[PDB]
């Protein structure tokens, strides 16, 4: 249960690893003629872009309830993709995601990831109210679920981990491509895809058009005065292209 | 460390949640401390270097101790990196500490000119950086501690011109017998 | 681009495992890194240092000198760098007058390698200046420098840079046991002369043919003592080539 | 990562070891017609000799610095190796080593084991002085490297390890063929080398045409009340050959 | 007498202009694998920076005494190309420049055009002194020619344009591919240019491979009201690639 793998310039691995499920068998590719809307030879950056970045430590108890991302927003500062996004009206890109989480022999406790799509988020409040840019928006940053306080709550998202933070139940969160972190089974997981949308290419900023989401589906723990372990993500974007170039996006 | 083998070799703190440095060093094949090496003393025997060099890295640790660790370049004309970030966007790699030992990596050759001179003056070739991409974690009373061992190589890319009498090495007056 | 140092071999080795390169025709010649090039330059090996004494010209005017490659740093540490060499042997002469007097006159100077077991001359007048068949070579003012081709000399394959051992009765551990070479010698050759003069003759050698066997690491701290590798210097301490700094994570 | 060993009559394994590189890949054999000096038909004990034997333990510490020996000294009273080393005036022999060395998984510490020539110790004192036989051929006992005391100091060899003894910097050793104990790597460590001389043949007790190092690079410790481990050396001569026999040696 | 022009996603004409000769009549072309130093495949940006980029508007009258750029540092600020510059260590590009330059059939003037190499520029003081990089590396702002007060004089390079800024005679400047503006002759000047040093690439903001400058030979006039007209230039950079990928340069 061992990989190796390469992008753009970088390099990542597992030696206690199961592969990724491909997401719907499809290998990531550019646009077709056959079906593209954009009328320019669209931004390749390539090797300069199709690598890895990767975000800031989240790091994880007992007590920790989620994390999550949407994508482009979360890569929006990632050199040569983010301004490329930037600087255009439109992109796309797959990714190829990996999430960082050894543990020892001596830990248990498992994480669910799930590569998801449009993740529609459900507002924190009830009536009429929806969630507001900078939250839905979190850029690299991201959004990890907390118990309190968070201001500005009629335009924050719910908390509602286990209810998707949309009003559907976890556990048939697995209808995504989907990994498990299971501290016994792997230290590390995961998932690749291409693009998607109803759309050949999309706004990038102003829409994201995959998201990524990390759920702890059973309980940190090990005896050992390590307490909590850091998780982190890297992604490579996939087939990077961007058209509509312009000046650079506020 | 110097009058010992332990300059040879770093100290890890499995006690830290952190992203930071954990070393850093200059790239220039004859400067300190790399000259001292082998390859170092051969490349301050000549004066023009060309070519990539590879650098190796074991994690000396107890066994049964986890960690993924990053080892950077840093390609010049620039400050030395204060985040690790700032060599995430430098070429890099990051450890799989696997069953496997050792992990091994190349600064490219960068250099705007073929060769560069062996021993900058008012000069820079690059730097080498270290972080922690991972916190280390030991399994429960390990010892509170970790070693890494750093090697380094001409690859098959590597050669040097103007052999000459080496910078390294000083004699004062003469040699008795 | 993962491995095991600890299996002695060289780490993983390959360049573009992790650089997504251009095809660059890298081809740069390691020539000027052959040993037939890094040991085939000269050097200077020793100082035949002689004032002309007047009260007994006939005595005291002569040096010997005991061949060795151990004495000047830079060819000792190209040497000092292997466990044996051969070469054939590039010698030159850089003879010196130096006036003591307002006048040197015409001088003329010998030179004899006495192999070992050859009569060591004990005068300036010794009858083993003669030579049927001991190399004896000679310089004069206004003559240009003096060089021979000296083949490999060893009763071995190759000459010890180093030994392990002694002379079967145990003392002069190391090379003082097998790099038993004999001597250079000099003398002044033009009979008793009012200038007082001193000659001086910089001795130099390069290794052409050369070989060379298994690799040792170089010499790191100031010689000492020519055959021995001693090192640890009287009323001094081991300030190595390595250069201190204030802490690891700067540069 | 295994290996078994099986020289003249003696058998040696390990399960957690990276195979030995043969010394300049080299591997063992008798001279040649072509090369020799002596003019008998030489001693071949075979099986009887080129077969292993092993040292008296050593053990280490965090505290410890440091152990080496010169060949064929440190095995002159292998039986029939050593008297037919001790009866001849010359001879010449390769060997086969494997340092002994296994922890726990709960151990660290590392261990640089070099092969090297002919090693010319570095005295003790400055000045007017070298190295007495009774040091330079220590036998089996070895030389450990202590910090204290050690009698006929002006006769001595130098402590110092770390200048390899001679005056020349450590970690550029692994110039010569070497291995490392790493207790994560292996329990074990191996190398082999062919016989090598300037001389087709040599004076076995007058000059230790190999010798051995082994060195603390990075300090044991374990947790464990077990706060030291013992280490021992096999070695089997090869293609073992004596020449010019008389009496016993003294 | 003729032209249109297309580069990377920009144009340019003039109507009254005779062609550019093509420096040395090399044609712009990539580097080659025969001639490398940089080991990676670089950074080809095509289209989205072989592309035209303009100067600010200079205006020039009788009073007048000349201006210059040096390149890449000119075009620094020129979106993808100055940054894909900035964060590489290495690049190369040559160059297509017209100047625009247009007046009424009822003017009279002419500048000489020159494009010119490393054109090491003397210092204004005499003695112990060198050019400071801030004025070397004027960026786009460029170095207009004053009679008076420019501060740090020291450091400052020459004003002295008819010893074309080192102490060589102009006239001879046509030595260098060159045009004229004459307002009789054309409304306009262009001359283009493949990379060139002593080095197959070179480091960009350390070293301005190429510069341009452009002189007033005969003094503008017309007897109409509008007494001076501005100049602007326009660059595409050609086959531009930047290798050694790293931070943004300060």
């Amino acid at each position: 249960r061992i990989i190796q793998i390469t992008r753009g310039d970088s390099t990542i691995t597992s030696q206690d690893v199961a592969n990724a499920i491909v997401a719907y068998g499809v290998w990531p590719h550019y646009l077709s003629s056959k079906d593209a809307s954009a009328i320019d030879k669209p931004s390749q950056p390539d090797t300069s872009s199709n690598r890895f970045y990767t975000l800031r430590s989240v790091t994880w108890s007992s007590s920790s309830k989620g994390w999550w991302w949407k994508l482009p927003d979360a890569l929006k500062d990632m050199g040569i993709f983010g301004e490329n996004m930037f600087y255009h009206y439109l992109g796309r890109s797959g990714y190829t995601i990996h999430v960082q989480c050894n543990a020892s022999k001596f830990h248990q406790g498992t994480l669910i990831v799930a590569l998801i799509p449009e993740h529609q988020i459900a507002s924190a409040l009830h009536g009429n109210v929806n969630v507001g840019y900078n939250y839905t928006h979190p850029g690299e940053t991201g959004r990890e679920v907390k118990a309190e306080t968070r201001l500005n709550p009629d335009l924050q998202p719910t908390e509602e981990y286990w209810l998707n933070f949309d009003g559907t139940l976890l556990g048939n969160i697995t209808i995504f491509p989907h990994q498990f972190i299971n501290l016994r089974s792997n230290n590390s997981a995961t998932i690749i895809a291409p693009y998607v949308n109803a759309v050949p290419m999309d706004s990038m900023r102003s829409h994201n058009n995959w998201s990524l989401v990390i759920i702890p589906i059973c309980p940190l723990e090990t005896s050992s005065a390590i307490n909590t372990i850091p998780i982190t993500i890297s992604i490579s974007p996939m087939c990077a292209e961007f058209s509509g170039a312009r000046a650079k996006r506020q | 460390y110097i009058n010992s083998e332990n300059m040879y070799s770093v100290v890890l703190q499995s006690s830290i949640n952190a992203p930071d440095k954990i070393f850093s060093i200059r790239t220039d094949v004859a400067s300190q401390p790399l000259a001292t090496t082998l390859i170092g003393e051969i490349s301050s025997y000549f004066t023009h270097w060309t070519g990539s060099l590879r650098f190796s890295f074991m994690f000396c640790g107890t066994a049964n101790t986890t960690v993924k660790l990053l080892l950077a370049y840093t390609p010049p004309g620039i400050a030395e990196p204060t985040t690790r970030k700032d060599a995430m966007l430098g070429t890099h790699v990051i450890w799989d500490v696997g069953l496997q030992s050792t992990i091994s990596m190349v600064v490219p050759w960068i250099s705007a000119s073929h060769y560069r001179n062996t021993s900058p003056g008012r000069s820079t070739s690059g730097y080498i950086t270290c972080w922690y991409q991972t916190r280390l974690v030991i399994p429960p009373q390990t010892p509170p501690t970790a070693r890494l061992l750093c090697f380094v190589s001409g690859c098959k890319d590597f050669c040097l011109r103007m052999a000459r009498d080496t910078n390294l090495h000083l004699q004062s007056g003469a040699i008795a017998q | 681009a993962l491995d095991a140092a600890e299996t002695g071999h060289t780490s993983s080795v390959q360049p573009e495992d992790v650089i997504e390169t251009r095809y660059v025709q890298t081809s740069q010649t390691r020539d000027e890194m052959s040993l037939e090039s890094f040991l085939g330059r000269s050097g200077c090996i020793h100082e035949s240092k002689l004032e002309v004494t007047l009260a007994n010209y006939n005595k005291e005017n002569f040096t010997v000198w005991a061949i060795n490659l151990q004495e000047m740093a830079q060819i000792r540490r190209k040497f000092e760098l292997f466990t044996y060499t051969r070469f054939d042997s590039e010698i030159t002469l850089v003879p010196c007058i130096s006036a003591l007097s307002q006048d040197i006159g015409h001088i003329t100077m010998q030179y004899m390698y006495v192999p070992p077991g050859a009569p060591v001359p004990n005068s300036r007048d010794d009858y083993a200046w003669q030579s049927g068949t001991n190399a004896s070579v000679f310089w004069q003012h206004g003559q240009a420098y003096p060089r021979f081709s000296l083949p490999f000399l060893s009763v071995a394959s190759a000459y010890y840079m180093f030994y392990d051992g002694y002379d079967e009765q145990d003392q002069n551990y190391g090379t003082a046991n097998t790099n038993n070479m004999g001597s250079l010698c000099s003398r002044i050759v033009t009979e008793k002369h009012i200038h007082k003069v001193h000659i001086m003759t910089r001795i130099y050698h390069k290794a052409k043919h050369v070989k060379a066997w298994c690799p040792r690491p170089p010499r790191a701290l100031e010689y000492t003592r020519a055959h021995r590798t001693n090192f640890k210097i009287e009323d001094r301490s081991i300030q190595t080539a390595i250069v201190t700094r204030p802490i690891i994570t700067t540069a």
